[PDB]
């Protein structure tokens, strides 16, 4: 019947799943930390909601491929990459 | 996912 | 980059065959790139970028023709580049001050293997604070060093045949309102059918605007318009509101340009006529050049996508101050109690990515100019002669060609 | 309703008799800035006698308003103007005139 | 079978539609660039005030161009008339019709530019109010927001058959009145250790033969 429960708050959501969503970031986390390099918290930058069912579930969709990246990251990119 | 909330990775 | 002025000529009298002399006093030194131009395009771009235009400039040393290519000397006050045109065997030159400048193979020569086409007309261009003189000469006696090479080989001055003054152009300062796009870089316009059952703009119409990519510098929309009362709707950007754009409805009084905006723009105009020191009287606050509502923080509530306020599109039934402008979704608090003013081909305000107001006009001013008389003893001008001259205006949007 | 705005006084205390031709210069314009008709650049003056009806009613009006010499500036309502049917091929309909006569000499 | 076509086709669209004309020219200005706002500069009052010799229509038509606006320099772009421009009423005998705008009065103590031209002009960088004091009562209908960036100019307009003297401040000439307290006369602004003359309304081309000058813009 093609039906998925699965469409749940973070909060409520199932440890495996969260785990699993979970393990690739913390594993980004850990090689970008290894290294060992500045974090920057400029309170500027708090760009989290700027662009424009049950449980008030209201998805959206962003294009935010357009903004132009430093070299900097480019090269850590591509050091995640490979 | 880099670019939110402003976290840039500088050397 | 800017401030550069292609003082063109008309292009009635146009060239297709024979050979001319033509020499450009200069006075400032450093940049006096100037040559000659088919009529063709681009009155404002690099002159000499392709091979349409032709020049040469002496701050860099250099030709312009389908690129740098670095030819002759470099030049300074009091210097006569000396063109001629040779229109039988299709080959360029320059003579500094009667010397012949060497090229970068060493055969001073300029350009050579072009078609005639519709011809070339001698253009110049002056930079900033750059002193020139465009003489073609109606008597040989005008020139110093026609009588140099020009003469003995058989080139005429450009005005040895005309009985009257030669009339020059030179590019505008102020950019068309209208200046409908043909062949832009990146502007193209598309229009639909739908009419009935469909269409929620009304419009009856697209007048949809989309951009290639990573160009955009505010610029000012002039779309064309040829075929609460009349329902219809300009596609402006769909509401992604790259910036909060500004959106209203602009005068034909509008004459200014720059990257910035939303600024004072102009005067606000605020009359208040009566009695004033007296007692006032019932205000008159008229509409700017832009006169146009600021975007703000439309939408809250962080709606759809595609439908942030814009394009009302609509007018009251009568002429009460102000229309059907004053909405585009809520309550923004302007008033625009104004006079009739004047109604026109649409165009708003607009600046967007990929999620015309321009000034490449050519102008000629009056052969003849009024005689201005200067004085002493407290400056009296001292002004009596006759000179009118009649000019086609308004047909539609008020202006005068 | 005639609604003078004089921009240049005359003689003050003349106005045109019954019996007399009225010699002006003027040169009317249409609202907008439009300038339907002009009696000047003829280098032609214009003669008509008052109370005869040679003339539009605005015209005449103004006219007995204005003195000797002085220069006018005048304004027609459709009223005293060519009625709703206008004057064809050159005055729209329902439209108002404005006058800046300016009287050479009153015969 | 052609007189009801043609008597038809008159009132059909040439009744006031399509491409009109007319037929004049004008434009004049003096050099002294003002240019004053905050910082290191000087104050905000000033004070005009013109004589008037000779003003005659009919050379070319009635309508003989001596206008003077609030905005040279925002008023209106060069590239139709100083004075006219756009936005600004222009000061004349005694009608304030603005370029497309019409904003006209009946403000008394009014008539044409005649002799004796006892006039006063209102300035204020503060709230451009108006105090156009002519022999009593001043002219009414104030225009706010004026001059924002700066380099304000105050100009006087001729078409032709015009025969005026400059007078801002008198410091070349005689100031004939005397400037009321507060507003000050124009022998300020006139900037020392260069020459002080009359130059175009930012217009570089002026009657020449073959010896045309070429600037750019400046």
């Amino acid at each position: 019947s093609k039906i998925q429960p699965l469409m749940k708050p973070y909060k409520l959501l199932s440890e495996k799943e969260k785990e699993i969503y979970r393990w690739p970031i913390k594993e980004s986390l850990k090689t970008m930390l290894a290294w060992g390099w500045r974090i920057e918290r400029t309170r500027e930058g708090d760009s989290m909601a700027l662009y424009n069912a049950a449980h008030g579930y209201s998805p959206r969709a962003i294009d935010m491929s357009n903004v132009t990246l430093s070299r900097d990251l480019h090269a850590m990119a591509e050091m995640m990459a490979e | 996912f880099l670019q939110i909330s402003g976290y840039v990775v500088s050397r | 980059g800017e401030r550069f002025r292609i003082f063109r000529a008309e292009k009635t009298y146009a060239v297709k065959a024979g050979r001319w002399y033509f020499e450009f006093e200069a006075v400032t030194a450093g940049d006096m790139r100037v040559g000659w131009s088919r009529p063709g395009c681009q009155p404002d771009l690099e002159l000499g970028s392709d091979d349409r235009a032709f020049a040469f400039d002496g701050f860099k040393a250099q030709r312009w023709h389908q690129g740098n290519e670095h030819y002759g000397r470099s030049w300074q006050a009091g210097d006569v580049v000396g063109c001629m045109v040779d229109m039988n065997e299709h080959t360029m030159m320059f003579t500094l001050n009667g010397e012949i400048l060497l090229d970068d193979s060493g055969s001073e020569l300029a350009f050579k293997d072009f078609d005639v086409g519709d011809g070339f007309i001698p253009v110049c261009s002056l930079g900033v604070a750059q002193v020139g003189r465009m003489n073609f000469g109606k008597d040989v006696s005008t020139l110093k060093y026609f009588t140099i090479c020009g003469l003995q080989e058989g080139y005429e001055p450009f005005a040895v045949n005309t009985n009257r003054d030669i009339t020059m152009w030179l590019s505008k300062r102020l950019p068309q309102f209208l200046q409908v796009p043909s062949n832009h870089e990146h502007i193209e316009v598309t229009r639909i059918d739908g009419t009935i059952d469909s269409s929620p703009c009304l419009k009856v119409t697209q007048k949809s605007f989309g951009s290639q990519n990573n160009n955009t510098d505010i610029m000012f929309y002039r779309l064309s318009m040829p075929i609460s009362t009349y329902y219809y709707s300009v596609r402006i950007f769909p509401g992604q509101e790259p910036a909060n754009v500004w959106v209203g409805w602009i005068t034909s009084d509008f004459h200014q340009y720059d990257t910035g905006f939303d600024l004072d723009r102009v005067r606000t105009v605020t009359v208040t006529l009566g009695d004033e020191k007296g007692k006032v009287h019932e205000s008159i606050k008229r509409s700017n050049c832009y006169m146009v509502c600021a975007g703000e923080s439309m939408s809250p509530g962080q709606g759809r996508n595609n439908s942030n306020g814009l394009e009302i599109g609509c007018v009251v039934d009568a002429a009460s101050g102000l229309l059907t402008f004053i909405a585009n979704g809520k309550e923004l608090s302007t008033y625009y109690q104004v006079e009739p003013s004047t109604k026109l081909f649409p165009a708003v305000f607009a600046q967007a990515t990929s999620p015309v107001l321009w000034s490449r006009m050519p102008n000629q001013f009056l052969k003849v100019d009024v005689s201005r008389i200067s004085e002493r003893q407290g400056w009296l001008v001292q002004c009596l002669d006759p000179l009118q001259f009649m000019s086609l205006h308004i047909p539609e949007e008020n202006r005068s060609v | 309703g005639v609604e003078i705005e004089t921009i240049s006084p005359g003689d003050g205390r003349t106005f045109p008799k019954k019996g007399q031709t009225c010699v002006v210069h003027y040169t009317g314009m249409l609202q907008n800035g439009k300038k339907f008709d002009s009696s000047r650049d003829r280098n032609k003056p214009f003669k008509f006698r008052i109370g005869k009806q040679e003339v539009i009613k605005g015209f005449e009006e103004g006219a007995a308003q204005m003195s000797l010499g002085q220069r006018a500036k005048l304004t027609c309502t459709p009223d005293v103007a060519y009625g709703a049917t206008g004057h064809p091929g050159v005055i729209p309909p329902n439209a108002t005139l404005i006058f800046d006569v300016e009287l050479l000499n009153l015969e | 079978n052609q007189h009801l076509i043609c008597d038809n086709l008159l009132p059909g669209r040439d009744l006031l539609l399509q491409t009109r004309l007319v037929n004049h020219v004008s434009s004049m200005r003096p050099n002294i660039f003002l240019g004053v706002s905050e910082g290191s500069a000087q104050y905000k009052k000033w004070y005009y005030e013109l004589m008037v010799d000779h003003t005659e229509p009919f050379v070319t038509a009635e309508a003989t161009h001596l206008r003077v606006g609030w905005a040279s320099t925002e008023g209106y772009s060069p590239y139709n008339g100083v004075g006219d421009d756009l936005f600004s009423y222009g000061f004349d005998g005694l009608h304030l019709w603005s370029g497309c705008i019409a904003r006209t009065v009946s403000s008394p103590n009014q008539h044409l530019l005649r002799t004796d031209d006892v006039i006063s002009c209102c300035l204020d960088l503060s709230a451009p109010s108006i105090s156009f004091r002519i022999n009593g009562q001043p002219v009414q209908g104030m225009f706010e927001n004026f001059n924002i960036d700066g380099l304000f100019f105050p100009v006087v307009s001729f078409s032709a058959g015009i025969k005026v003297r400059f007078l801002l401040g008198g410091r070349h000439g005689e100031f004939k009145f005397l400037p009321p307290p507060g507003y000050a006369a124009c022998y300020e602004a006139v900037l020392p250790k260069e020459k002080l003359k009359v130059e175009h309304s930012r217009e570089y081309k002026q009657e020449r033969t073959y010896t045309r000058d070429l600037l750019g813009p400046t």
